[PDB]
């Protein structure tokens, strides 16, 4: 029994309306919607047991829930705060006691979007030392500049995405301490075999996604305006 | 409709102190209001049966009370219930 | 609130076994679940507990529930690295949609790898476009190595962070550093291994 | 020596924040139990209701019921919730449980629910299922209460295995007032019963049990067929009273006897001649 969310990553300005949306298609009379916050468990928003119907949960206020059709679970910020800064967490039921979890939404409600801004994005290829050294090659992708801080970075080798011998950086760290809406960075390494690296029919390629504004949020500054976009930076295999 | 039934516990004897009961039966919802008066005044401190309920689901209770029925003192049962507009009183007759 | 589990966080070693508590005041108790939540992602159920005195298991998962006690430990035998997440208890009032879940704040664990074949290094590494760029790639430390933030403020130093090279079973740990500043400088606040390696 | 013991639940829903439930429990026309709203314990009403259980198996079973009334009231506002609008408040819904015990290690079990006055829900068996007549919007609740395994091996306890035993105790221990002998006293009386010149007489009966009486009137040794014998009413002892009428000619009154005859007289009938 599959659940789906969407957007599955969300930065919006206070005052602003966000939409949080949950989709199931196992026919499902139940419906959940729950936030996570460090320091509390699951915490219960709203829930539905039917097209049209809505329930107050544990903490309901300053949500609306929609439910439309059987399929379609919506839960509506009308006057976003910061205070719905927050993991979000949908699930659904038949009348058994099983509630199937979505994979989760992150959402972050920001004072202000003047500050927001993609990253840029470096490649570093392995070193000829390492590779004589381990047989192995460490590549190196770096995302620096960006605000805030809701990036996903992935790898993808000829175009299909790998985990085998990833880390990254479990927290993006500030580029100025000091100020107020610092800058960010993100690391991530990608180790293979030499002999992989040194294949030169093998494309590398470090993805970001950067979460930041939508079509509609408005724009006053003269800078690009920071959207939702991907920034990636690639390299061949060389012998 | 509730049906509302009036008499005493022993026979009745002028001077005599005995008990005077109010069986209030055939009524839904349960909500209700009994007052037992004597010459039309509220009688203080009557006391109730546990409501309960006969095979068709409706309900029942008994009031009850201390009394000494004279020449001169009527009594009587009255209930409010939503199924009336106003409310119904039965005397106690000790005759019937 | 209406569960409690304990520990708050622990750390421990690959290989290691460790217990997680759970303890509930939710009446009444239906039946008990223990999910998996790695870092960033979403709710793995391990295994669910529904009888007055139970067992269950799932691999190198096991659990126990007691009702009467109101207790419920999870037991890890030979921890890896994935095992490196919170785990979170459940209790749902009813044995139907008419429940509510209690959700406990959950346990974090942290599963410190075992490096067999330790190699400490330091590699410099350039840009695929502006080769003038560079990081600093200090790679292949065991676990007893700490990895320090600098002293300059225009230099930048991850912590550490382990990978796993899974179809040659293999681990290593790595830290980078880069400014606008050389490798053999990188990571002087740092108290690194005597015998690491720094290329020319 | 047949008797039924019932468990009688009333539980009032005005709105969504509003709810009352109250228990009352008889061992056939004896009350044994009450179980106010404002109570968080059951009341014994005699000093064998407990019957033969100990103190522990007492505690745990009112434990049981202690839980569930919680919960039957969570459960109720939930199942509104689910069939809205189809259904709202006010809403009352009340229980019929409990074992008719027949001789020799014999018996039935019930549990009967009524919803806004009509019986529509029963336990039978190993699940919850509508009766004849029931709506059909009943079919998602039921489902729901079915999917409930735990409550349904705990019911199934109840009613097959609990309800048998603990009556099988209250039959010992509530003997003396279960086969209690109170004797009547009747008194006469008469009316005027719209009519032209008709009077109707009157036979009260008051203080006897158990139950069944035979009460007639009688000119010498002729049965008047006239009588009219009423419903039994409760006197608030536990004694029951009953009146007999009959529609005779004024001035043919005398002649006309009252015949009471009862389990408690011991054969010395009581005549009250007029
Ligand atoms: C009945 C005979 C009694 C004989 C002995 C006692 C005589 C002494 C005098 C007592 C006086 C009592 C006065 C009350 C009289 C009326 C009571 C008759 C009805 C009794 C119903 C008993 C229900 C007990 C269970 C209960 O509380 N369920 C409640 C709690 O259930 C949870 O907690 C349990 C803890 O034990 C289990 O979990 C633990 C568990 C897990 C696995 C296993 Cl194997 C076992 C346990 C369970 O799984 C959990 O879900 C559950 O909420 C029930 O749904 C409550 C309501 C049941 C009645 C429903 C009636 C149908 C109404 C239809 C409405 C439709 C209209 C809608 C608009
Ligand atoms: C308790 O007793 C009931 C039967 O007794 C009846 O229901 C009680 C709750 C009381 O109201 C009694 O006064 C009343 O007479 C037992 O129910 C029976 O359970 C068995 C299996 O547990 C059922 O057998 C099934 O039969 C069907 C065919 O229809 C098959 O599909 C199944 O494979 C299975 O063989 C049986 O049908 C059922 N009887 C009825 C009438 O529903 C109940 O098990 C018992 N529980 C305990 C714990 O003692
Ligand atoms: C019937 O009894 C229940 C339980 O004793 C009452 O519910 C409680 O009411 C108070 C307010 O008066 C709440 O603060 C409690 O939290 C309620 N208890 C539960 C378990 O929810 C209920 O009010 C009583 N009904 C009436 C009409 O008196
Ligand atoms: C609910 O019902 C009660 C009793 O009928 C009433 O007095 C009370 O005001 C009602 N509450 C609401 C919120 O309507
Ligand atoms: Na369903
Ligand atoms: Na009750
Ligand atoms: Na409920």
């Amino acid at each position: 029994a599959a659940v789906t969310q969407s957007p599955r990553n969300k930065v919006a300005v206070t005052g602003g309306k966000v939409t949080l949306s949950c989709n199931q298609t196992n026919n499902h009379n139940n419906m959940y919607w729950y936030r996570q916050d460090t320091g509390h468990g699951l915490r219960l928003i709203h829930y539905s047991y039917g097209a049209g119907s809505t329930e107050k949960g544990d903490i309901p206020d300053g949500y609306k829930a929609s439910r439309p059709s059987q399929e379609n679970f919506s839960l509506i910020l009308e006057l976003a705060t910061p205070s719905q800064t927050s993991v979000y967490f949908c699930a659904s039921g038949d009348e058994g006691y099983t509630q199937y979890f979505g994979p989760g939404t992150r959402l972050l409600v920001l004072e202000d979007l003047r500050n927001v801004t993609p990253p840029k994005v470096s490649l570093f290829e392995p070193s000829k030392a390492e590779i004589s050294h381990t047989q192995k090659a460490t590549l190196v992708c770096l995302a620096t500049g960006f605000y805030p801080d809701h990036v996903e970075l992935s790898w993808w080798v000829n175009g299909k995405e790998v985990h085998s011998g990833v880390c990254t950086d479990p927290q993006p760290l500030k580029e100025q301490p000091a100020l107020n809406d610092s800058r960010y960075s993100l690391s991530s390494r990608l180790r293979v075999s030499a002999t992989f690296w040194q294949n030169p029919r093998n494309h590398f390629r470090c993805q970001v996604q950067f979460y930041g504004l939508s079509e509609n949020d408005e724009w006053t500054q003269d800078r690009a305006k920071p959207v939702t976009q991907i920034v990636s930076a690639e390299a061949w295999g060389r012998a | 409709t509730p049906q509302i039934q009036v008499y005493s516990r022993h026979p009745p004897e002028n001077g005599k102190p005995n008990i005077l009961n109010c069986y209030v039966t055939q009524f839904h919802p349960p909500h209700i209001e009994i007052q037992m008066l004597k010459n039309g005044k509220k009688i203080p401190k009557v006391e109730m049966s546990d409501m309960s309920f006969s095979k068709d689901w409706s309900f029942y209770i008994l009031a009850h009370t201390e009394f000494t029925p004279t020449e001169t003192d009527t009594y009587a049962c009255r209930v409010k219930h939503a199924s009336m507009a106003e409310p119904k009183t039965v005397y106690w007759d000790r005759d019937m | 609130t209406q569960v409690e589990q304990s520990p708050q966080s622990l750390v421990v070693r690959q290989g290691e076994n460790c217990v997680l508590q759970c303890n509930y005041s939710v009446t009444p108790d239906n039946h008990l679940r223990w999910f998996k939540q790695d870092t960033g992602k979403g709710l793995v159920s391990l295994t669910v507990l529904v009888d007055q005195k139970d067992k269950t298991s799932n691999g190198r998962y096991s659990a126990t529930l007691d009702k009467d006690a109101k207790h419920s430990t999870l037991h890890i035998t030979a921890t890896l690295l994935d095992d490196t997440a919170t785990y979170i208890c459940v209790v749902g009032d009813r044995g139907s949609a008419l429940g509510r879940l209690h959700f406990g704040a959950g346990t974090q664990l942290i599963v410190i790898p075992d490096i067999q074949n330790p190699d400490p290094a330091v590699y410099q590494l350039r840009d695929s476009k502006s080769s003038d760029k560079s990081v600093c790639l200090f790679t292949d430390f065991d676990s007893q190595t700490n990895v320090s933030q600098s002293k300059d403020s225009d230099v930048y130093i991850t912590d550490k962070c382990v990978l796993d090279m899974r179809s040659m079973d293999f681990k290593s740990n790595s830290a980078v550093a880069w400014s606008n500043f050389a490798c053999a400088n990188a990571f002087n606040n740092s108290i690194i291994p005597e015998d690491t390696f720094f290329p020319s | 020596k047949n008797y039924t013991f019932r468990c009688l639940q009333m539980s009032s829903f005005a709105n969504r924040s509003w709810s009352r439930t109250d228990s009352v429990v008889w061992l056939g026309d004896l009350q044994t139990h009450r179980w106010s709203n404002d109570s968080a314990t059951i009341s014994f009403t005699k000093p064998w209701s407990q019957g033969k259980l100990s103190n522990q198996q007492w505690e745990k079973l009112q434990h049981m019921f202690q839980v569930y009334r919680v919960s039957f009231t969570r459960d109720i506002q939930e199942l509104v919730k689910m069939m809205s609008p189809k259904e709202d408040y006010p809403i009352e819904i009340q229980l019929s449980a409990g074992c008719e015990m027949y001789p020799g290690n014999a018996s039935e079990s019930f549990l009967h629910v009524a919803f806004q006055g009509k019986y529509v829900v029963r336990f039978w068996g190993t699940s919850w299922q509508t009766v004849p007549g029931a709506p059909s919007w009943l079919d998602l609740p039921i489902k729901v209460l079915n999917a409930d395994q735990g409550t349904s091996a705990t019911v199934q306890m109840l009613l097959n295995d609990t309800c048998p035993l603990f009556v099988r105790g209250l039959l010992e221990a509530g003997k003396s007032d279960l086969e209690k002998q109170e004797k009547p006293v009747a008194w006469l009386s008469s009316v005027p019963s719209s009519a032209h010149g008709h009077r109707q007489l009157v036979c009260h009966v008051s203080g006897f049990y158990p139950k069944p009486v035979w009460v007639m009137w009688m000119r010498g040794d002729q049965e008047q067929q006239g009588t009219h014998r009423g419903d039994f009413l409760p006197n608030a002892d536990e004694t029951w009273y009953l009146q007999a009428t009959l529609d005779v000619e004024a001035g043919e009154e005398a002649g006309l006897a009252c015949r009471v005859k009862h389990s408690s007289l011991g054969g010395q009938d009581i005549i009250l001649y007029w």
